[PDB]
C-alpha cells in the first residue's frame, strides 16, 4: 500500500534509513522542527493574486462526484489538474459556493457539542447586560488570569490523558493502560462523540480549549475572572471603563515485558477487551512500543 | 491662511498629540542606513573609544585585540570604554545586598533551564550565520547544516536531543584540527582549526549583526540568566512590556516624589543612550557573570563564561563590499570585502579611503577584529542589569549626602529622577549618576537626554505627563488578510483588532475603523461582496444565487455574501458561531458538513467548507525536506503524533514497521484488504526489517 | 525534575532519600539526578520487600516478613542488621552493603535499577560487587530485567508491577524532558553530576578573555569568588577629573533659536504624480460596454474631451531628450486610436517596444555586470558616485500643496463598509467620533490623494506581474461620488510600464507618467525639473465672458518604483486610521484630565477652535474639520515624502518640542548639549521639500510659542 511503499523507499535511501533508525520516538518532535526552504513573504498579496487564478483551490478526487463540472451559467467550477503530490483536483471558489448553496445538506448536531466553549461566549454576550461609561485616569494591575477556565477537577496532564483517550484510544501510553479506574468525564464525552465526523485533529483542540486551564498575565482594572477576561477588549481602556456584566475497559493491565514472539503477533490497544482474566499478549502502545502485557487476576 | 500642523500644539501640550509627530504607521519603504561603510564606520570608533587599552594578538586566531578595561579613567565627557573591573563588581556586589539572595535563585532557575533544554531551540531565531555554507539562512536550515557537518566530521554528542550535549560538540569541534564540508554531486572543502575559529566567531553584517550557530546556545544560556535577574528588578523595564511600562512609570514617579517631604527637590532626566553598545565591553560581562555565578557547580559557570569569552574574541563581517561604476563606456562591477585588504587606494572616495586605511590593520581573512564593544541586540538583558545597578547605587545609604536616585533602564532608554534640597544638590547627583555611569563603561547621551521638574518624562516610547501615559512603542499593524483561508482570515483579522485594543492602547473608533478597512480587504481579496450589491466578479453569479436562495440573509457568512455583524462587542466570537443562530438550516447543514471534499497567533475559528488549502506554488544536504519527509509517515502511522509530542523507546522505523504488521492483520481480518495485499505489505515489511537491520 | 521527584514517589520515600543524600552532605537542590536515582532504587527495593510474608510452616505468602529491607536505613544500623541476620541463619559475611535478606532462600539479594542495559549492569555487578553467594537482580526502565541463573525471587506479579512502575517513571520522565539527562548521569553504578569543562582552544581563548593584569581564567575567577567591597568607586570618583562632569544649561525663553534651513536653488517636486495640478478628464454614471476594465473606461473618460490639437514641448527636460517624450505621447495616441477603430479592445493594451519607449524607458541603459578584475585597469573606473547630496532651499509651492490638500472637495472619495449594530455605550460613543471624523474627512483632497496612489499602485504592480516583459499601458484612473450620488470615474492620464523582471523586493522596474494638466509649468519652472511638459490640447471653461479656453499641457517624465514601493502605495488609507487615532488620542488625553467624555465638546460644540495655521495678521484658529483634514493631510503627506530625513528630523525635534513643553508649563527644563540636538536636528535638512516645510513649521511654531 501507500504507506508502507513510501516507508521502503524513505529506508531505501542511506541517510532516510539512517534517521529512521537512530531517531527515537522520543526525539521524533525534535526533528520535526527541523524545516526547510522559507516561509513566503507578503502571504496577503500572494493570496490576493492567487484569487484571480481560475482554480486556485486544492480538493480531493471525490468532488468529481457530487460537485458538476459546471454551473448554470456555464462557469467551470472544477478542472482535471493534480498538485503532484497526490491525486488532488483544483477547484474554484465558484465550488465553495456552489456547495454552500446547493450541496448535501447534513445533520449538525456535533458542531455545538464540539465548539461548546464558543457557543458559550456566544450565550455570556447575547444575554449580558451594559452599563454606563465612567472616564478616568485608568489604574491597572498586573496579575494571573485564566483564560480558559479548563474543568475544575482535572488537571493539564490528567485534561490531555482524557483528550488522547476520548480522540485517539489506540495511542494511549502505559500510564492510561495501567491505570486501575476510568474517569466520568471520559467515559462522558466518550458517548457524546461516538459518531462524529469532525476531524479528529480539531476535536482534540476543541477538548483541550473546554478541559486545559490556561493562564496568562494580564493588566486588569476591574473583574478578573474568566468571563470577565474574554471581553477585556471591551471593558476598559487607556482612560475609559464600561460596566458590563457577563449572561452567564481497557484498564488494569500489567507490563510483563518487551515483546516476546512465541505469544503470537502484536495487538491493538482496541482489541485487549478479548483476551482472558490474566491471558498474556504483546501489544502495540503509546507511539509504536510493542510491549508484552497481561491482565491482573 | 497657510495651514500650519505644528501650531496645534499652541493648545494641544506635546504629550496630548505626541501621535502626530511620528510620521509613519508601518515600516517605510526604504530600509536604509546599512552596508560595508557602516560596518567600518562601526568597527572604527568601538576601537577609538578604547584606544587607550592594551593590544594584544590572539594566539588562536592571530586576531588584533584591544582591551580597554582598568584603561586611564576619561578625561572629558567623549563616550570611553575604560570600565573598571572593581567598580563593575562592586556595583553587582551591592545590587546583591540591596537584593539578598537574587543571583543565587537567578542562578538555580537558569540550572533547571540548562539541563531541561532541547536542541531544537535553536530553530525558534531569526536569520542566522551559517558557516557551513558561509552565508546567511533560517535558524532551522543553519542548525541542520550544522548538525550534518558535524556528522560527517564525526561530532554525535548532539544527538542526544539536549542544548548543552549541542555545545559540548561545539567545544569539541574547536578542538578539530581540521573540519570537512561536503556540498551537493559533491564538493569537498577543507578548515584548518584557524580558519574554522574565525569562521565560528564571527558576527555577520547585511538588531544589526547575526551571530552563527556555534554562539546562540551559549548567548541563549546567559540570556535566560538575565531574563532571570531582571525579572526580580523593579527597576528593570524588560521583559515587561504594554501597561506594565504604565504602571512602573508611575510607580517610579510616586516612589521618587509623594515620599519626598515639602522642602524636598525632584527632577527627572529623560535619557537616551544611543550606541552605548559600543562601548560593553565582553570582558566586563564576564566579570559580572562570574560574580553572578559565584559558588555554583563549576559546569554551570563554564557554560556561561563561555558566552561572553566567544564574544571577547568576536570577528566582525564587512559584508557584501563595493560597486564601481565607469562613465567612459558605462560599466559596472562589484568588489567583494575579502579583496578589500589587498587594494589600492584611489578607486574609493575620501571618506572610504580613510575608512580602510583605519580598519587595515584589524582585517584577517575578510573579517575585522572587533574585541571591545557588544552590537547590539545579543546581552541586551545583561546590559539592563549593569544599568539598574547602577541606578539601585542611587540609595541614600550609598551616596552618603543629601541627594539620591531612581529611575528605569530598558537596555536601549533610562529614566533617572533625583531628589535633593536644592538646586545645587541636583546637580551634585546628576554628577554624581553621570560619573558612575562613565566608572562601569555607561555612556549617556547628552545631546538626547533632557531634564525637568518631575511630572513629566518619557520612557521607551512611553509618555508620561501628570500620571496620564500615552503608549506609542509599536506601530499599527497590518489590518489586511494573513493569507490563509477565508475562516482563517476572518478570524486573525478579528483577533488582531482586539489584541490591538487589549494591549496596543487601540481605540474604540480607531478600532472600528480598522474593521472596516479589514472587512473591505477581505471582501475584495475573496471576492464575496455582499451578494446584493451590483460588483461583477467571476464570483458574482453564484454568491447572488445563494443571497436570492436564503430566507435570513443575516447568518450567511461574508465569505457567503453575507452582511458583517461584527463590532467591539464581539471581536472574540468566531463568525460563524456569532451567526450560528440565524442561519438557515439547509444553509448551516451545507456549510457544516464534515463530508465536504474541501476540509483537509492562536485564531479560533470552526472548522467549514471555507477552511480550504489553496495552491501550493513553488547546500548541505542532498534532500532538504528529509526530516519532514521522515516526519511525515509517522503522523499517518500514528495520528496523535499531530496533538501530542510522541513517547517512545523503540526507533521511528521500527514503530512504524509494527504499526503497519498490526494494522494489516486487522484489516484483513475484516474483509477489507485481500490475500494478495496482505501478502505484500507483509513481504514489504520484512524487507523494511533487513533493510534496518543492514 | 525536582518537583517531579517530589510529586512522584510517596512522601515517605522522599525523606529516606533525603536522609539518605544528607547523611552524604549531598543537596538534592542542586544533585536533582542523584536524588532521583535514590529515589528510584529506594522504590523499587520497598516494591521488592513489600507484599511478601512467611507463613508457619515455612513457605511465602502473599498478603513473618519474608524481606528484610537494608538499603533504607543507616549504615551503621543495616550493618548492625545484617551481622544479627548471619549470625542467626549462618550465612557468610557480604563484602558490600546489601539490600535486602531472602529468609526463604537464606541469601543476601541486591536490587540495581539500571538506565542502560540490563546485561551490561550485571556484568559490572557481577565484576564488582558479588564475589560469593549474593543474589542479584537488576530492573530496567524498559521492561527488561535480569537476576542469576535465570531465577527470579518474586512471582511474576510483583515483577511486573516493578517493571510497569519503571515504565511509566520512564514515560514521564519522557514526557516532562528529564529523561535525557537522567539516562546520561549513569556511569557504572553511580549517578554524577553534570560536566561541562573548558579545555584545549575554549581553554586558550578565555585565558586570553579576562582584564589586562590576569594571566588565567582560573586566577580571574579566585579573584571575583574573594572580591570584597571596599571603597572602589568611591576611590575612582576622587580620581576622575571634575571635567567629567554632566553640568545643566538652564533652558529659559531666549535659549532655543531657530532650525538653519539649507540654502541653495529651492526644491523640486519629487511625487510618483500630481497632486494640485492634476486635471483629470471624467465620465459620469459609467454605463458602457465593458465597463469596470480600465482600459474601456480610459477610452470613454479620451472620448468626453475635444480641443486636441498637435503636440509640442513647451518645458524642456533639461536631462532627458524631449523628441522621444512627444513621439511616446503621439505613439499612446496612435495607438489609442488604432484599438478604437479596430472595434474590438482586449482588457490590456501593451504597447509596441519603439525608439521613443525605449529610451524614455531606460531599456539597456543599464551598464554590463562585469568582473572588477577584467576591467580594473579603467582609467575612468571609480567608487559608485554616492557624494554629499546636493543642499536645496525651500520653496513657496509645497506649503500651496499642503493648503490644497487640506481643502474640501465637491464629491466624496472614500466608501468604508459596514460593521455590525452599536449595542454598548462605549461602542456608541466610537461610532459618533468615527461618523464625525469620516464626514469631515470624506470628502477631502487627501482622501483623493490615498485613492488616487491605490489605484495607479494596484495597476501598476499587477502589470508587471502579468505583463513581465512587454510595455503594457495603465491608465491613472480613480473613482468617485458626486453631491448628486452618481458615480464618476475620472482619468488622469497614463503610465507606460517597462520590463518587469521583479525578482527581488527592492529592484526597479522604470515607467514613464504622462498626466494632464492645466497649470503652465513656465511659472514655477524649478518645480518641474524632472519634467517634461508639452501643451496638448486646449479645454473650455466657463467664466463671466463664456467659454474660454485655456491651455491643456501633459506632465511627461521617466520615474522608476519598486514592489515595496507599490506595496506601500497601495496601503494609503491606513492614513486615514493614523489621523482618526490621532484626534481620538487627543480626546482620550482631554478626556483623562476632565474625568468625562469629550467626543461632543469637541466635536459639536463648533465654537472650540485650534491655533491651525499663520497669516499675516497672525496666528489662524479652525474648526474641528478643519483640525481633522490637518491631520489627514499631513499624514498623508508623510506617506508620499516618506524619507529617512523625514524620519529623522521627526525622532530629533520630538525631543525638541518636548523640552518647550516642559518650559510651558513652567518646569525648568535644562539641557546638556542642546547645539548638539540642534546639529542632530539640522543633519537632516538637506533637499526634501517636505521635511523643509516641517522645518519652517517648527520655527514659526517656535516663535509663536516662546512669546
Ligand atoms: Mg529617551
Ligand atoms: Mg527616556
Amino acid at each position: 500500500m501507500e504507506r508502507i511503499k513510501e516507508l521502503r523507499d524513505l529506508m531505501s535511501q542511506s541517510r532516510t534509513r539512517e534517521i529512521l533508525t537512530k531517531t527515537t520516538v522520543d526525539h521524533m518532535a525534535i526533528i520535526k522542527k527541523y524545516t526547510s526552504g522559507r516561509q513566503e513573504k507578503n502571504p496577503a498579496l500572494r493570496m490576493k493574486w492567487m484569487m484571480a487564478m481560475k482554480y486556485p483551490i486544492t480538493a480531493d478526487k471525490r468532488i468529481m462526484e457530487m460537485i458538476p463540472e459546471r454551473n448554470e451559467q456555464r462557469q467551470t467550477l472544477w478542472s482535471k489538474t493534480n498538485d503532484a503530490g497526490s491525486d488532488r483536483v483544483m477547484v474554484s471558489p465558484l465550488a465553495v459556493t456552489w456547495w454552500n448553496r446547493n450541496g448535501p445538506t447534513t445533520s449538525t448536531v456535533h458542531y455545538p457539542k464540539v465548539y461548546k466553549t464558543y457557543f458559550e461566549k456566544v450565550e455570556r454576550l447575547k444575554h449580558g447586560t451594559f452599563g454606563p461609561v465612567h472616564f478616568r485616569n485608568q489604574v491597572k494591575i498586573r496579575r494571573r488570569v485564566d483564560i480558559n477556565p479548563g474543568h475544575a477537577d482535572l488537571s493539564a496532564k490528567e485534561a490531555q490523558d482524557v483528550i488522547m483517550e476520548v480522540v485517539f484510544p489506540n495511542e494511549v501510553g502505559a500510564r492510561i493502560l495501567t491505570s486501575e479506574s476510568q474517569l466520568t468525564i471520559t467515559k462522558e464525552k466518550k458517548k457524546e462523540l461516538q459518531d462524529c465526523k469532525i476531524a479528529p485533529l480539531m476535536v482534540a483542540y476543541m477538548l483541550e480549549r473546554e478541559l486545559v486551564r490556561k493562564t496568562r498575565f494580564l493588566p486588569v482594572a476591574g473583574g478578573t475572572s474568566s468571563v470577565y477576561i474574554e471581553v477585556l477588549h471591551l471593558t476598559q481602556g487607556t482612560c475609559w471603563e464600561q460596566m458590563y456584566t457577563p449572561g452567564g475497559v481497557l484498564r488494569g493491565f500489567l507490563i510483563l515485558g518487551k515483546e516476546n514472539k512465541r505469544y503470537g503477533p502484536a495487538l491493538s490497544i482496541n482489541e485487549l477487551s478479548n483476551l482472558a482474566k490474566g491471558e498474556k499478549a504483546n501489544v502495540l502502545i503509546g507511539q509504536g512500543d510493542v510491549v508484552l502485557v497481561m491482565k491482573r487476576k | 491662511m497657510d495651514v500650519n500642523p505644528t501650531l496645534l500644539f499652541l493648545k494641544v501640550p506635546v504629550q496630548n498629540a505626541i501621535s502626530t509627530t511620528f510620521p509613519y504607521t508601518g515600516d517605510p519603504p526604504y530600509s536604509h542606513g546599512t552596508g560595508t561603510g557602516y560596518t567600518m564606520d562601526t568597527v572604527n570608533r568601538t576601537h577609538k573609544y578604547s584606544e587607550k587599552g592594551k593590544w594584544t594578538t590572539n594566539t588562536e586566531t592571530g586576531a588584533p585585540q584591544l582591551n580597554p578595561i582598568d584603561g586611564p579613567l576619561p578625561e572629558d565627557n567623549e563616550p570611553s570604554g575604560y570600565a573598571q573591573t572593581d567598580c563593575v563588581l562592586e556595583a553587582m556586589a551591592f545590587l546583591e545586598e540591596s537584593h539578598p539572595g537574587i543571583f543565587e535563585n537567578s542562578c538555580l532557575e537558569t540550572m533547571e533551564i540548562v539541563q531541561q533544554t532541547r536542541v531544537d531551540k535553536l530553530t525558534q531565531g531569526r536569520q542566522t550565520y551559517d558557516w557551513t555554507l558561509n552565508r546567511n539562512q533560517p535558524a532551522a536550515t543553519a542548525l541542520a547544516n550544522t548538525i550534518e557537518v558535524f556528522r560527517s566530521n564525526g561530532l554525535t554528542a548532539n544527538e542526544s536531543g539536549r542544548l548543552i550535549d549541542f555545545l559540548k560538540d561545539v567545544m569539541d569541534s574547536m578542538d578539530k584540527e581540521e573540519m570537512e564540508i561536503t556540498t551537493h554531486g559533491k564538493k569537498k572543502q577543507r578548515l584548518n582549526k584557524r580558519s574554522y575559529l574565525i569562521r565560528a566567531l564571527t558576527l555577520n553584517t547585511m538588531a544589526i549583526a547575526t551571530p552563527g550557530m556555534q554562539i546562540r546556545g551559549f548567548v541563549y544560556f546567559v540570556e535566560a540568566l538575565a531574563r532571570s535577574i531582571c525579572e526580580k528588578l523593579e527597576q528593570s523595564g524588560l521583559p515587561v512590556g504594554g501597561n506594565e511600562k504604565k504602571a512602573k512609570l508611575a510607580n517610579v514617579v510616586r516612589k521618587m516624589m509623594t515620599n519626598s517631604q515639602d522642602t524636598e527637590l525632584s527632577f527627572t532626566i529623560t535619557g537616551d543612550n544611543t550606541k552605548w553598545n559600543e562601548n560593553q565591553n565582553p570582558r566586563m560581562f564576564l566579570a559580572m557573570i562570574t560574580y553572578i555565578t559565584r559558588n555554583q557547580p563549576e559546569w554551570f559557570r563554564n557554560v556561561l563564561s563561555i558566552a561572553p569569552i566567544m564574544f571577547s574574541n568576536k570577528m566582525a563581517r564587512l559584508g557584501k563590499g563595493y560597486m564601481f561604476e565607469s562613465k567612459s563606456m558605462k560599466l559596472r562591477t562589484q568588489v567583494p570585502a575579502e579583496m578589500l585588504a589587498n587594494i589600492d587606494l584611489k578607486y574609493f572616495n575620501k571618506s572610504t579611503r580613510e575608512k580602510i586605511e583605519k580598519i587595515r590593520p584589524l582585517l584577517i581573512d575578510g573579517t575585522a577584529s572587533l574585541s571591545p564593544g557588544m552590537m547590539m541586540g545579543m546581552f541586551n538583558m545583561l546590559s539592563t542589569v549593569l544599568g539598574v545597578s547602577i541606578l539601585n547605587l542611587g540609595q541614600k545609604k550609598y551616596t552618603k549626602t543629601t541627594y539620591w536616585w531612581d529611575g528605569l533602564q530598558s537596555s536601549d532608554d533610562f529614566a533617572l529622577i533625583v531628589n535633593a534640597p536644592n538646586h545645587e544638590g541636583i546637580q551634585a547627583g546628576v554628577d554624581r549618576f553621570y560619573r558612575t555611569c562613565k566608572l562601569v563603561g555607561i555612556n549617556m547621551s547628552k545631546k538626547k537626554s533632557y531634564i525637568n521638574r518631575t511630572g513629566t518624562f518619557e520612557f521607551t516610547s512611553f509618555f508620561y505627563r501628570y500620571g496620564f501615559v500615552a503608549n506609542f512603542s509599536m506601530e499599527l499593524p497590518s489590518f489586511g488578510v494573513s493569507g490563509i483561508n477565508e475562516s482563517a482570515d476572518m478570524s486573525v483579522g478579528v483577533t488582531v483588532i482586539k489584541n490591538n485594543m487589549i494591549n496596543n492602547d487601540l481605540g474604540p473608533a480607531t478600532a472600528q475603523m480598522a474593521l472596516q478597512l479589514f472587512i473591505k480587504d477581505y471582501r475584495y481579496t475573496y471576492r464575496c461582496h455582499r451578494g446584493d450589491t451590483q460588483i461583477q466578479t467571476r464570483r458574482a453569479f453564484e454568491l447572488g444565487k445563494l443571497w436570492e436562495q436564503t430566507r435570513s440573509k443575516a447568518g450567511l457568512l461574508v465569505s457567503d455574501g453575507g452582511p458583517n455583524l461584527y463590532n467591539i462587542r464581539n471581536l472574540h466570537i468566531p463568525e460563524v458561531c456569532l451567526k450560528w443562530e440565524l442561519m438557515d438550516e439547509d444553509y448551516q447543514g451545507r456549510l457544516c458538513n464534515p463530508m465536504n471534499p474541501f476540509v483537509s497567533m492562536e485564531y479560533d475559528a470552526v472548522a467549514t467548507t471555507h477552511s480550504w488549502i489553496p495552491k501550493r506554488n513553488r547546500g548541505i544536504l542532498e534532500d532538504e525536506q528529509m526530516y519532514q519527509k521522515c516526519c511525515n509517515l509517522f503522523e499517518k502511522f500514528f495520528p496523535s503524533s499531530s496533538y501530542r509530542r510522541p513517547v517512545g523507546i523503540s526507533s521511528m522505523v521500527e514503530a512504524m514497521v509494527s504499526r503497519a504488521r498490526i494494522d494489516a492483520r486487522i484489516d484483513f481480518e475484516s474483509g477489507r484488504i485481500k490475500k494478495e495485499e496482505f501478502a505484500e505489505i507483509m513481504k514489504i515489511c520484512s524487507t523494511i526489517e533487513e533493510l534496518r537491520r543492514q | 525534575m525536582e518537583d517531579f521527584v517530589r510529586q512522584c514517589f510517596n512522601p515517605m520515600i522522599v525523606e529516606l532519600a533525603e536522609k539518605a543524600m544528607k547523611e552524604y552532605g549531598e543537596d538534592p537542590k542542586i544533585e536533582t539526578n542523584k536524588f532521583a536515582s535514590i529515589c528510584t532504587h529506594l522504590e523499587v527495593c520497598f516494591m521488592y520487600s513489600d507484599f511478601h510474608f512467611i507463613d508457619e510452616r515455612g513457605e511465602s505468602t502473599i498478603i513473618k516478613h519474608r524481606f528484610e529491607i537494608i538499603e533504607g536505613r543507616d549504615r551503621t544500623m543495616a550493618w548492625t542488621v545484617v551481622n544479627s541476620i548471619c549470625n542467626t541463619t549462618g550465612v557468610e559475611k557480604p563484602k558490600f552493603l546489601p539490600d535486602l535478606y531472602d529468609y526463604k532462600e537464606n541469601r543476601f539479594i541486591e536490587i540495581g535499577v539500571t538506565r542502560r542495559e540490563v546485561h551490561i549492569y550485571y556484568l559490572e555487578k557481577a565484576n564488582k560487587i558479588k564475589s560469593e553467594k549474593t543474589h542479584i537482580h537488576i530492573f530496567s526502565f524498559t521492561g527488561e530485567e535480569m537476576a542469576t541463573k535465570a531465577d527470579y525471587t518474586l512471582d511474576e506479579e510483583s515483577r511486573a508491577r516493578i517493571k510497569t512502575r519503571l515504565f511509566t517513571i520512564r514515560q514521564e520522565m519522557a514526557s516532562r524532558g528529564l529523561w535525557d539527562s537522567f539516562r546520561q548521569s549513569e556511569r557504572g553504578e553511580e549517578t554524577i553530576e553534570e560536566r561541562f569543562e573548558i579545555t584545549g582552544t575554549m581553554r586558550r581563548l578565555a585565558d586570553q578573555s579576562l582584564p589586562p593584569n590576569f594571566s588565567s581564567l582560573e586566577n580571574f575567577r579566585a579573584y571575583v569568588d574573594g572580591f570584597e567591597p571596599n571603597g572602589c568607586i568611591e576611590g575612582k570618583l576622587s580620581q576622575m577629573s571634575k571635567e567629567v562632569n554632566a553640568r545643566i544649561e538652564p533652558f529659559l525663553r531666549t535659549t532655543p533659536r531657530p532650525l538653519r534651513l539649507p540654502d541653495g536653488p529651492p526644491c523640486s517636486q519629487r511625487s510618483k504624480f500630481l497632486l494640485m495640478d492634476a486635471l483629470k478628464l471624467s465620465i459620469e454614471d459609467p454605463s458602457h460596454e465593458g465597463e469596470g476594465i480600465p482600459l474601456y473606461d480610459a477610452i470613454k473618460c479620451m472620448k468626453t474631451f475635444f480641443g486636441w490639437k498637435e503636440p509640442n514641448i513647451i518645458k524642456p527636460h533639461e536631462k532627458g531628450i524631449n523628441p522621444n517624450y512627444l513621439l511616446t505621447w503621439k505613439q499612446v495616441l496612435a495607438e489609442l486610436q488604432d484599438i478604437k477603430n479596430e472595434e474590438k479592445i482586449p482588457r490590456t493594451k501593451n504597447m509596441k517596444k519603439t525608439s521613443q519607449l525605449k529610451w524614455a524607458l531606460g531599456e539597456n541603459m543599464a551598464p554590463e555586470k562585469v568582473d572588477f578584475e577584467d576591467c580594473k585597469d579603467v582609467n575612468d573606473l571609480k567608487q559608485y558616485d554616492s557624494d554629499e547630496p546636493e543642499p536645496r532651499s525651500l520653496a513657496c509651492w509645497i506649503q500651496s500643496e499642503f493648503n490644497k490638500a487640506c481643502e474640501l472637495t465637491d464629491s466624496s472619495w472614500v466608501e468604508l463598509d459596514e460593521i455590525g449594530e452599536d449595542v454598548a455605550p462605549i461602542e456608541h460613543i466610537a461610532s459618533m467620533r468615527r461618523n464625525y471624523f469620516t464626514a469631515e474627512v470624506s470628502h477631502c483632497r487627501a482622501t483623493e490623494y490615498i485613492m488616487k496612489g491605490v489605484y495607479i499602485n494596484t495597476a501598476l504592480l499587477n502589470a508587471s506581474c502579468a505583463a513581465m516583459d512587454d510595455f503594457q499601458l495603465i491608465p491613472m484612473i480613480s473613482k468617485c461620488i458626486t453631491k448628486e450620488g452618481r458615480r464618476k470615474t475620472n482619468l488622469y492620464g497614463f503610465i507606460i510600464k517597462g520590463r518587469s523582471h521583479l525578482r527581488n523586493d527592492t529592484d526597479v522596474v522604470n515607467f514613464v507618467s504622462m498626466e494632464f494638466s492645466l497649470t503652465d509649468p513656465r511659472l514655477e519652472p524649478h518645480k518641474w525639473e524632472k519634467y517634461c511638459v508639452l501643451e496638448i490640447g486646449d479645454m473650455l471653461l466657463r467664466t463671466a465672458v463664456g467659454q474660454v479656453s485655456r491651455p491643456m499641457f501633459l506632465y511627461v517624465r521617466t520615474n522608476g518604483t519598486s514592489k515595496i514601493k507599490m506595496k506601500w502605495g497601495m496601503e494609503m488609507r491606513r492614513c486615514l486610521l493614523q489621523s482618526l487615532q490621532q484626534i481620538e488620542s487627543m480626546i482620550e488625553a482631554e478626556s483623562s484630565v476632565k474625568e468625562k467624555d469629550l467626543t461632543k465638546e469637541f466635536f459639536e460644540n463648533k465654537s472650540e477652535t485650534w491655533p491651525i495655521g499663520e497669516s499675516p495678521k497672525g496666528v489662524e484658529e479652525g474648526s474641528i474639520g478643519k483640525v481633522c483634514r490637518t491631520l489627514l493631510a499631513k499624514s498623508v503627506f508623510n506617506s508620499l515624502y516618506a524619507s529617512p530625513q523625514l524620519e529623522g528630523f521627526s525622532a530629533e525635534s520630538r525631543k525638541l518640542l518636548l523640552i518647550v513643553q516642559a518650559l510651558r508649563d513652567n518646569l525648568e527644563p535644562g539641557t546638556f548639549d542642546l547645539e548638539g540636538l540642534y546639529e542632530a536636528i539640522e543633519e537632516c535638512l538637506i533637499n526634501d521639500p517636505w521635511v523643509l516645510l516641517n522645518a519652517s513649521w517648527f520655527n514659526s511654531f517656535l516663535t509663536h510659542a516662546l512669546r
